[PDB]
């Protein structure tokens, strides 16, 4: 907290540079948002199978979106991109990452393929893997709770994670903005409270600037039991995340 | 790829890979080449390389070793760095009978605190500060090197790798098994090095964790709930620990004067929350008359 503000400022700069290209899927000949949703959901599952950090998941998704921003990929190779990305995210973030063997096993492909794709992903991303995530902004926002609330936190993570699944609309929003929306939405759902004044001072964001993201996130939250992908909902039933996916979304936000 | 470099000699092996001095044949630039062997059929690119490269590309600072290029084959990785002239350890050994001038000690600590405040500001922990990883050039600069153990952290921190920092420089909260450590672990190491620049021997040369803890307690006193709230709850704290009285700091590093002792004592505070940050330390009165002389040897 000698550095909380320095770090936030720096992350705010880096998230703009680390941002995926918003319209990349129209340029992909053979893959769709729906195929990406499927892949991301599967990564959520891998995350749970191996008890990986939520941060590792958020990073892996950032690597995939930046990779696919410049590299055309056929549908049969999309899971190889996701595997290498999750392997890279784990090495960067985890104290004990799974071995290459474990990633080979969890996929279809060979160890040789996974490793070559790893080297390919690093080349394309030019080794720039310390990217800001919704998760990194949420944990800083969590500091502004009075008092701290575990349900608020888990629900904010749950909402921020659901945003990872759907490229349309969420590719267009910055991580700090998704985190803002997720935090307000959770706070409101749980306690009836709103985006605090101290976070306006910190971020420059108000309920007005967060509104478009919030409207999107609120709709995603309401329609969540009906989404084709369900791994996040199942994951967040666990006591580890205070069963927050069992909570009822509010019917309106009144913003 | 490596065609434009002529290897001169081996410098050493740090956390991972091998470092060589080489020269760019086209520009004349003398470089340090970190050679990393890969393979396939094994683990791929090491997490240490992934971290070091991605973090060093962000950390451009006069007091941080500069990463120039990454030359990436299917078999070998080569990090190209600016070459620096000598490490602090070799320089302290060379200063055997002259001592290191106080202006130079003060310049080096100031510069080290600058490089470290820049790291911490960019959410990087170094986690291996020791004289061998600190490099000095002919113009009076000192730089943090070997970012092989570094990592990006969050606010607030979560649990990171426990087996971290070379023992002599390792902070008491690591030694006592605390699940959260943070920026204060790098400041501790720097406090150990400040003392070492002055006396030219390690402040706490332990050969094991308990030995290391006990050397720390005998110098600074055994921490209790007054000096470090929470200490007695720490995982590897033991009520059986001998309770040593705290030494007067004028005896810890006798040549240091009032301002120097004050700064050292804030760097070596038990409680990581109370330990001074690198940022706050730059404005310590110790530094009021700081200059940047060239080293006095070579
Ligand atoms: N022993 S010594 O005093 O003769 C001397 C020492 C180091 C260097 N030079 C130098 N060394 C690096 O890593 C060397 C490496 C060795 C093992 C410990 C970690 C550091 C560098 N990394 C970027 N630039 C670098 N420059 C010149 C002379």
């Amino acid at each position: 907290p000698d550095y909380h503000e320095d770090i936030h400022t720096y992350l705010r700069e880096m998230e703009v540079k680390c941002k995926p290209k918003v319209g990349y899927m129209k340029k992909q000949p053979d893959i769709t948002n729906s195929m990406r949703a499927i892949l991301v959901d599967w990564l959520v599952e891998v995350g749970e199978e191996y008890k990986l950090q939520n941060e590792t998941l958020h990073l892996a998704v950032n690597y995939i979106d930046r990779f696919l921003s410049s590299m055309s990929v056929l549908r049969g190779k999309l899971q190889l991109v996701g595997t290498a990305a999750m392997l890279l995210a784990s090495k960067f973030e985890e104290i004990y990452p799974p071995e290459v063997a474990e990633f080979v096993y969890i996929t279809t492909y060979t160890k040789k393929q996974v490793l070559r794709m790893e080297h390919l992903v690093l080349k394309v991303l030019t080794f720039d893997l310390a990217a800001p995530t919704v998760n990194q902004f949420l944990t800083q926002y969590f500091l502004h709770q009075q008092p701290a609330n575990c349900k608020v936190e888990s629900l904010a993570m749950f909402l921020g994670e659901l945003s990872l699944i759907d490229a349309d609309p969420y590719l267009k929003y910055l991580p700090s903005v998704i985190a803002g929306a997720a935090f307000h939405l959770a706070l409101y759902t749980v306690t009836g409270q709103s985006w605090p004044e101290s976070l306006i001072r910190k971020t420059g964001y108000t309920l007005e600037s967060l509104k478009p993201c919030l409207m999107d996130l609120h709709q995603t939250y309401l329609k969540a039991p009906q989404h084709a992908q369900q791994s996040i909902r199942e994951k967040y039933k666990n006591s580890k995340y205070h069963g927050v996916s069992l909570l009822n979304p509010p019917e309106t936000l009144n913003l | 790829s490596m065609e434009n470099f002529q290897k001169v000699e081996k410098i050493g092996e740090g956390t991972y890979g091998v470092v060589y001095k080489a020269r760019n044949k086209l520009t004349g630039e003398v470089v340090a080449l970190k050679k990393i062997r890969l393979d396939t059929e094994t683990e791929g690119v090491p997490s240490t390389a992934i971290r070091e490269i991605s973090l060093l590309k962000e950390l451009n600072h006069p007091n941080i070793v500069k990463l120039l290029d990454v030359i990436h084959t299917e078999n070998k990785l080569y990090l190209v760095f600016e070459h620096v002239d000598q490490d602090l350890k070799k320089f302290m050994d060379a200063s055997a009978l002259t001592g290191i001038p106080l202006p130079l000690i003060k310049s080096y600590l100031f510069q080290l605190l600058q490089g470290l405040a820049f790291c911490h500001s960019h959410r990087v922990l170094h986690r291996d500060l020791k004289p061998q990883n600190l490099l000095i050039n002919t113009e009076g600069a000192i730089k943090l090197a070997d970012f092989g153990l570094a990592r990006a952290f969050g606010v607030p921190v979560r649990t990171y790798t426990h087996e971290v920092v070379t023992l002599w420089y390792r902070a008491p909260e690591i030694l006592l098994g605390c699940k959260y450590y943070s920026t204060a672990v790098d400041i501790w190491s720097l406090g150990c090095i400040f003392a070492e620049m002055v006396t030219r021997r390690a402040l706490f040369p332990g050969d094991s964790e308990i030995d290391q803890l006990f050397r720390i307690f005998r110098t600074l006193g055994t921490p209790d709930e007054v000096v470090w709230p929470g200490v007695t709850s720490m995982p590897d704290y033991k009520p059986s620990f001998p309770k040593w009285a705290r030494q007067d700091f004028s005896k810890v590093v006798p040549p240091l004067d009032e301002d120097g002792r004050s700064l050292l004592s804030q760097m070596l505070h038990y409680d990581p929350n109370k330990r001074i940050s690198a940022k706050a330390a730059l404005a310590h009165p110790f530094f009021q008359d700081v200059t940047k002389p060239v080293p006095h040897l070579r």
